[PDB]
């Protein structure tokens, strides 16, 4: 009898294997995916007319349906390092999968308890942990060789993406976006515009925080010492915020009479507002004719339908209030230029700013064939900006191209030499599982990831910790002579991560499926 | 009706079936029992998947038609309503006891003779642990406070709290200490709320005394506290189920208006309104008004102007809750106020939990309180959850220690002191009855044996070493290595468990095997 | 031997790749050329068309397989870029996927095929360009030579003498000197039955499909004139809600006629006092775009309407016109017009097409116009078909100035100069750039095969003689055999032979990096 | 909650929601009457206990 | 819990040992004692024969499993060092094997 | 270099497989034994060894297990060419049965 009602059950002699499979199998979707070199998938609808083709991760393993509970955790894990950190999705991905691979070994030929399993991945992750603070370098003096490691950080996690044929110049302009702020690692101060027309080698920085949306019938194209004041408040008539209200008329002059009355009201509203002493105004809402008029004939620029983006982008870099109550005048912040100018961009408006006040914010501009190069160009940038921004407040970095997998599998290995019997099984699985990644990036670059590895081994073990993969020409390199480089932070991201998401499956003995309702 | 698409089953058959279905279902949770146990994979209807090792969490989860199955479910409740702390050992134990019954029956000793074996067995068993128990309580308040901490860490250290178990095991003990009397040691789980937020880390977990909000007073530019009023008995607030505001239509206003005349006549006649109300509330000796509703933009205009803060969208219960921390009273309508029903509290503020931008509205007590709030959170939903949870043990370990002072070693070593007391006097019954208590005693061995064997142990290695050590030299909290130590001794690791839980898991665990053996026939219907 | 097993078989997936591409590749090599065969295909709604048009082939080809679509959006990509070419570059693409298979069994890792190839193909740009004969597009001559050549595979061939320099003053109203990109879509070719194809004019403003007010009294035309964009309809209040209305005596009914009357009146004297003079009113399904009635007041106040013009006909006018859209009836205002110096409706044999000439404003956009004529239906699509092909052959030599010899010269030419700069290279390189070579030869190849000549020896004869010749040697299906391609006037721009390189080069590179596909719902 | 206030102002103790079971025997015991409604309420209806 | 794959099984083996020698040894338990139940077997010959002899049965039992025909060759050991307990050493051994 | 290189310890993981089937054929856990063996002689101690008896690790010189050189060299050269022998094949061809 047991379960019933359309409850599904996997008893622990199955699912002691499906809650392996399943997270593997999650593994399959972004593993050929990984480094600068890799494959394509295509992803399609039943329908059929929405066939795309991606290299992203978080794309693939969030567009792909999971029929089996256990590949979805590690999807969800998955999914927690891109929202926080922004990079290295593909590699916890592929890293969790293989230490879940390992591991089912540990099962099936050493029969080993998975407490056994994951107290010795514990003491493993501490070893390649301590393996990545000893090889961090950092170069917090001489910021001139800092801005160095800066384009290179860029230019590694730009690589994969549609930027990768362009990097060379796009790394400056995610450089100097960062650069700018040497501060704060809030990427809300940085903003993406996205242009149609031009190539994308032709993408600019722009400190004055381009704004896409124009203002105006007929109204100053720049305005010097601005105040500036936001709102979200109705000038276009009176009973503001009523609704169904009706004006019940014998004839259309009462009615006339009725929108005489609202121009009495928009008049002593606007003027309310100028007495807050500025010198343009942003509204949430619609600014139709009469209330436009009212503010150009005081020299205030009037801008209407101000969006989410439009007051959360403007206010920022103005530093003002959206002042939903205008009551009183002088009783909220207003922001605070030295420009607005309207400006023709592609022959298309735009809001340019300068002198803003703490005007560290700034824009790229992109200009792509069409709008898939665009979203693909804007997020490309927002993940090198992320990474970028985290490499301001941690200036230690680790050499990439596989030598810092290859450095912490060595100092694993090493654990290993002083450890319980059964627990050193373990450690020694975690040393193969972090040698898989650089496995994986010599075999999608079409090389030898046999001899490739097998030499890397050889090369990192005998000294000279410096070395890893040339997945341009095949062979091992000197990754600080090529310049391949990544955060410290985020390569320790991605060992906690596999780490903790191996564990999560490694405990998993039973399925257990309620009744759908 | 429907006589026929019946199931039924009678006789020496079912009393296989009953204990093989048991055992089939009793299984599932074996690895959960063990501070090192492993978690499962559950699916909501909905179509959610979540983790955890929570036995009460599993045997809801699990919904099943075997009838008998549906017996071990209802022990688990009986466990949590009294306990809380044997959710899993009193099914694995029932389902050992009926493992035997069923080699018993097998042998040729009816029901009710294994019934009444493990009847009298388990006397002995729940003798020896007070015979063998110790008190905690017996030393002194500041030892007491600490013994209680130590109890609640070790609980702490099988759940995500680990990470820092100091500040969870804080919250447990202090949340029980503000809700009773020394002298009256009756604590009452129900006087502690729990309350948790996805984000930043387990670390950023408080005891509140006192009821969480989350609220802005209605306003950005509202003061971020309720001022004491120059030495006035705390702070006073008003607890309104009608929002600070004149009542609105609940589709549209349809309210004709002929000019801006009328309109503003009637943003005139709302004004005069919140005017006349903030009058009332102020007389009525009130410093802030909490409404179950929101309030309109002119209602925030004047309660700012005139310094009269009031927290909006606090529903039904939250009310009820702000009522029971400070003596008040829900009130219907404003113009009901009064000194008497006022709530009142020491202060009434936004508080910072480091960086988190919520700076969630406290109304604390910092006094003996009729409830606390225990906030948790957690870099996700499961970690908030399981934080959560934890707490909810650590409180029933806590209360319970504080209600009866007796304290046994659970971890393993009381099962075996109880295995060997029953299996010396199994030689003695002299009789038929000694099937039983041997087979009873070999019951007991079943919890240290799967505690071992889900700790990654042999257990049968495990259990000779266990019984050993209290055979061979002197009985002694001698216990299973689940959490690692360098030998068996749980006072060292500090591995305590109650009296009254011990007591209790045996007697209901017999219960339960009693009550499946004692059903001869089964007859299923069908679902209408 | 043994080596790698790959349990997990991508290359399954890689192989249906290539050989689904291929068989559409294959399927549209056989139109290739003026000899080429035509295709018969029945739709799914049960028409039965035959066209050797190769995107048309494509389109209605019904293609399936998740990656062989791809070759649509590379004829796309063609036909957008170039404007010809659409079946050369699907039959490259097939040629270099075949090479690729034939690398892929050779045991070459797609990442090493795809790189290489791209780099071949940078190559086969830089020799087109040393192949090039430059033209300026300040010499019509040379462009009016180009279109007129391209147009010799058309039905009526005769008139190009004409449609070609009307092409090449329409590119360059909108091509200035100091340009490369020119966007064709500023040229709007508007049609009626009625004259010859002589009777074709290149217009400098905006010409429209629909004619002037038909009710009495309409003035059809008007001087300096102020026009506006009419995006609301002029029609008798007719809500689409619940109505009940009682009428017990017929003066009622009058006041209910009045009030459909006083309606259109009072929006047609709103509109005149906005000073606008033609009334250019946006095609919409909702309501008629203007009544009866509307045109009899409009007549009566002087104003000219133009009905139920076309969403896009809008767009051009809205550029050309200094003129704006107007959303709603109160909206209506003189900021909204354009200027024009005569708008009029033209009768040649029944036209009644309108045209609006003589911006004379600073608003003056470079929007082109396109009036054509003849007296049936094919004479005026025809001639418009081969308007088309002459602006896009013309556009092809201002973005990538200078024309290369066809019938397969440049294919000839490249795969030599590859096999010859091959020797150079090494390691997988090296044999890749000669699978790149030799797959150019489908090209000539093809057309020999389609011309009815005997398919190694026009090849073979063509390899020979690039010994000494350049451009000067390939397939004339006039002549029937390996003539000069400059006395024949077999010539190609640039930009299309280029463009064929590279999109080849692009959907080839896509193809390999395929190594899976995933539902996603 | 309005009523219970009001009741507990005059010190009266509520119970609603009671099972008709449970009210019959509380009724039966004390010797009182269930009234429908409020304006219609004699002292007869009244019961005690001790 | 998550243990030994046992992808490779010769417990099967075992099993298969263990069931086919206790069902030999329960055979002859039933005839054990001055008691017992008497045996009724049909020979390849057609004759019926009856016996409560722990080793006459065991010899007409013609068992086949390899691994089973040696309880036979135990009873046939018993028989020739003692004489007595033919029965008895099947018996234990059936038990033994339970154990 | 790299190519052998996962041979060589190939070669070795074959070697640690004899004491693995000692330990399970006397019903021991080999992973625990085996991994706990290979730490000790690893970490000096090269006396070391599988007691079979008892269930644990044993000084060898102290128990009395010893091997003759003579067989051990003949087992190691015998499996080295043993394999190699089926190493190099990678086709089986048949004649005509008779």
């Amino acid at each position: 009898q047991i379960f019933g009602d359309q409850v599904t059950e996997e008893r622990a002699e199955n699912a002691r294997l499906s809650a392996f499979v399943g997270a593997i199998a999650v593994g399959d979707l972004v593993k050929s995916t990984l480094g600068p070199k890799g494959m394509d998938k295509l992803l399609q609808s039943a329908s059929s007319n929405t066939c795309m083709v991606t290299n992203d991760g978080a794309t693939i393993l969030k567009s792909i349906p999971l029929d089996n509970p256990a590949a979805k955790v590690l999807v969800n894990i998955s999914k927690v390092q891109d929202d926080e950190v922004g990079d290295g999705t593909t590699s916890v991905t592929v890293l969790s999968a293989e230490l879940l691979r390992e591991a089912e070994k540990l099962i099936d030929q050493s029969k080993i308890h998975p407490q056994t399993i994951i107290e010795g991945y514990r003491l493993a992750s501490a070893a390649a942990l301590d393996a990545l603070t000893k090889a961090a370098v950092d170069n917090s003096h001489d910021k001139t060789m800092f801005r160095e490691d800066l384009i290179h950080i860029a230019k590694t996690t730009l690589s994969s993406k549609i930027l990768s044929q362009d990097k060379d110049h796009f790394a400056e302009l995610a450089t100097n976006a960062i650069l700018r702020l040497k501060g704060s690692t809030n990427l809300e101060h940085i903003q993406i515009i996205k242009i149609l027309g031009g190539k994308l080698s032709d993408s600019f920085l722009d400190e004055g925080f381009i704004l896409a949306k124009k203002f105006g019938n007929n109204q100053p194209k720049r305005i010097e010492n601005a105040k500036i004041l936001i709102a979200n408040t109705t000038l276009d008539t009176d009973k503001v915020k009523i609704f169904g209200t009706k004006f019940k008329v014998d004839s259309t002059a009462k009615l006339a009479q009725l929108e005489k009355a609202e121009r009495e009201k928009m008049k002593n509203k606007i003027a309310k507002i100028s007495k807050f002493g500025i010198n343009t105004f942003i509204n949430r809402q619609l600014i139709y004719d009469y209330p436009e008029q009212l503010f150009t004939d005081l020299g205030i620029n009037s801008i209407e339908h101000a969006d989410f983006e439009g007051v959360e982008r403007l206010a920022l870099v103005t530093g003002g209030e959206v002042v939903s109550t205008f009551d009183e005048p002088s009783k909220c912040k207003l922001g605070e230029c030295d420009v607005i100018e309207e400006i023709m961009l592609g022959e298309q408006p735009f809001l340019k700013f300068s002198g803003c006040k703490a005007g560290e914010a700034c824009t790229i501009v992109l200009r792509g064939a069409t709008d898939q190069t665009l979203d693909e160009a804007e997020r490309s940038l927002h993940d090198a900006l992320s990474v970028l921004s985290q490499t301001t407040k941690e200036t230690r970095t680790v050499l990439g191209g596989g030598c810092a997998e290859m450095v912490m599998s060595k100092a694993v290995d090493t654990e290993a030499q002083n450890i319980d019997g059964k627990k050193s099984l373990a450690v020694e699985a975690f040393a193969r599982a972090l040698r898989q990644l650089p496995t994986i990036l010599a075999d999608n670059a079409g090389f030898d990831s046999s001899e490739l590895v097998s030499k890397l081994r050889s090369s990192i073990y005998n000294g000279i910790s410096t070395s890893g993969l040339d997945l341009n020409n095949g062979t091992i390199a000197d990754m600080r002579q090529l310049g391949i480089v990544e955060s410290y932070k985020l390569k320790r991201a991605v060992v906690s991560s596999a780490s903790e998401a191996a564990e999560v499956l490694l405990r998993v003995d039973n399925i257990i499926r309620a009744r759908p309702r | 009706k429907d006589q026929g698409n019946k199931k039924r089953q009678h006789g020496l058959e079912a009393k296989k079936s009953h204990i093989l279905a048991a055992r089939s279902v009793a299984s599932i949770i074996k690895t959960s029992l063990g501070p090192r146990g492993l978690d499962k994979i559950l699916i909501s209807p909905d179509g959610e998947i979540t983790i955890t090792n929570d036995g009460a969490t599993i045997l809801s989860q699990m919904e099943l038609d075997n009838e008998i199955a549906k017996l071990l479910v209802q022990l688990s409740k009986s466990q949590d309503d009294e306990i809380g702390d044997g959710t899993t050992g009193v099914v694995v134990l029932a389902s050992a006891l009926l493992d035997q019954a069923l080699e018993l029956i097998q042998k040729g000793i009816h029901p009710i003779k294994i019934a009444n074996g493990f009847d009298e067995a388990a006397k002995l068993a729940i003798s020896k642990l007070e015979e063998t128990c110790d008190d905690i309580s017996a030393s002194n308040d500041e030892l007491f406070r600490d013994f209680l901490l130590r109890a609640a860490k070790t609980s702490l250290g099988s759940k995500i709290v680990s990470k820092d178990h100091d500040r969870f095991a804080e919250m447990a003990v202090e949340a029980v200490i503000n809700v009773m009397d020394k002298d009256r040691k009756d604590v009452d789980f129900d006087l502690i709320k729990m309350q948790g937020r996805v984000g930043g880390s387990i670390s950023d977990s408080k005891l509140i005394n006192g009821v969480i909000l989350d609220k802005d007073f209605s306003h950005p530019q509202m003061p971020k506290c309720v001022l004491p009023k120059e030495g006035s008995d705390g702070v006073k607030l008003a607890i309104l189920t009608c929002p600070f505001e004149p009542p609105k239509p609940k589709t549209k206003h349809k309210l004709d208006i002929s000019s801006v005349e009328e309109y503003q006549k009637l943003q005139t006649y709302e004004q005069d309104k919140f005017k006349e109300m903030i009058d009332d509330v102020k007389k009525a000796g009130a410093d802030v008004v909490i409404c179950q509703w929101g309030f309109d933009d002119e209602a925030n205009h004047l309660l700012l102007q005139n310094d009269l803060p009031a927290v909006r969208w606090v529903g039904g219960q939250e009310l009820e809750h702000i009522a029971i921390s400070t003596n008040g009273r829900i009130v219907p309508r404003f113009q009901d106020l009064s000194k008497d029903k006022l709530g009142t509290c020491s202060r009434i503020y936004e508080q910072e939990f480091g960086t988190t931008k919520d700076r969630m509205l406290i109304i604390e007590q910092s006094k003996e309180t009729k409830t606390v709030t225990c906030f948790v959170r957690g870099s996700n939903k499961m970690i908030v959850d399981e934080a959560e949870r934890a707490l909810h043990d650590s409180l029933c370990v806590v209360r319970n220690l504080v209600k009866d002072s007796r304290v046994v070693y659970g971890g393993g070593a009381a099962e075996v002191t109880m295995s060997l007391a029953v299996s010396e006097e199994a030689d003695k019954q002299r009789g038929i009855d000694q099937y039983a208590f041997r087979g009873f005693a070999q019951a007991l061995d079943t919890i240290p044996m799967t505690l071992a064997e889900n700790s990654g142990l042999d257990p049968i290695g495990t259990l000779s070493t266990l019984k050993s050590k209290q055979l061979k030299e002197k009985i002694s909290n001698i216990g299973v290595d689940c959490l690692g130590y360098g030998s068996n001794d749980m006072k060292e690791l500090f591995v305590v468990d109650p009296f009254i839980g011990k007591k209790q898991q045996i007697l209901l665990a017999t219960q339960l095997c009693r009550m499946i053996l004692k059903i001869d026939n089964v007859i299923i219907s069908g679902k209408d | 031997n043994a080596t790698f097993k790959n349990k997990e078989k991508p290359q399954e997936v890689r192989k249906a790749n290539i050989i689904a591409a291929r068989s559409v590749a294959d399927a549209i090599r056989t139109s290739l050329g003026p000899k080429g065969m035509d295709k018969m295909i029945k739709t799914s709604r049960g028409e039965i068309i035959i066209s050797n048009d190769g995107h048309t082939i494509l389109k209605q080809m019904a293609i399936l397989h998740p990656v062989a679509r791809m070759l649509v959006e590379v004829s796309a990509a063609q036909d957008s870029e170039a404007g010809d070419g659409t079946t050369s570059v699907v039959i490259l693409t097939g040629a270099l996927l075949g090479a690729a298979e034939r690398l892929l069994n050779k045991g070459i890792h797609p990442t090493i095929i795809a790189d290489s190839f791209q780099s071949a193909a940078k190559r086969s740009v830089d020799i087109l360009l040393e192949m090039c004969h430059k033209v300026s597009l300040s010499d019509r001559e040379q462009l009016v030579r180009a279109a007129s050549t391209s147009l010799s595979s058309k039905i009526v061939s005769q008139y190009s003498s004409f449609l070609a320099p009307l092409a090449v003053d329409s590119v360059l109203k909108i091509s200035d000197e100091n340009s490369k990109n020119v966007d064709l879509n500023d040229i709007r070719l508007v049609k009626k039955v009625g004259g010859t194809i002589d009777d074709t004019e290149m217009i400098d403003g905006v010409v429209l499909t629909q004619t002037a007010i038909k009710s009495a009294g309409g003035p059809t035309r008007k001087e300096k004139a102020k026009i506006g964009l009419i995006q609301f309809q002029i029609s008798p209040p007719k809500p689409d809600t619940e109505n009940n209305i009682i009428v017990n005596d017929y003066r009622q009914m009058d006041k209910i006629l009045k009030e459909e009357r006083a309606y259109l009146l009072n929006i047609c004297k709103k509109i005149k006092k906005a000073k606008c003079n033609v009334l250019l009113i946006q095609k919409s399904i909702l309501r008629d775009a203007v009544n009866d009635l509307a045109l009899h007041f409009l007549s009566k106040l002087n104003i000219m309407v133009v009905k139920d013009i076309e969403r896009e006909e809008i767009e051009f006018l809205s550029k050309g016109l200094g003129c704006k859209p107007i959303a709603d009836i109160e909206l209506f205002t003189e900021d909204r017009l354009g200027s024009a110096d005569l708008v009029e409706e033209i009768d040649s044999d029944g036209s009644k097409i309108v045209r609006v000439t003589g911006i004379r404003n600073n608003n003056a956009r470079p929007t082109v116009s396109v009036v054509i004529r003849g007296a049936n239906n094919m004479i005026i699509d025809e001639t418009e078909r081969s308007l088309h092909d002459a602006l896009c052959v013309i556009r092809c030599l201002v973005k990538e100035r200078g024309l290369i010899a066809g019938g397969g010269a440049p294919e000839i030419e490249i795969s030599r100069r590859l096999s010859k700069e091959a020797r150079s290279m090494e390691g997988v390189q090296a044999f890749i750039w000669q699978e790149f070579a030799s797959a150019l030869e489908v090209i000539p190849t093809t057309l020999a095969e389609n011309a009815g000549l005997n398919s190694i020896k026009v090849v073979t004869e063509l390899r020979s003689k690039h010994e000494n010749g350049e451009l000067n040697d390939g397939i004339s299906v006039r002549r029937s055999g390996t003539t000069n391609t400059y006395e024949e006037h077999i010539l190609q721009p640039v930009l299309v032979s280029t463009s064929a390189i590279t999109l080849a080069s692009e959907c080839v590179k896509s193809i390999l990096r395929i190594d899976d596909i995933a539902f996603s719902r | 909650d309005l009523a219970t206030q009001f009741f507990a102002d005059r010190n009266i103790f509520c119970a609603g929601r009671v099972s008709a079971d449970d009210m019959n025997r509380v009724i039966q015991a004390v010797g009182g009457s269930i009234q429908s409604t409020t304006s219609d309420i004699k002292p007869e209806h009244l019961g005690t206990c001790a």
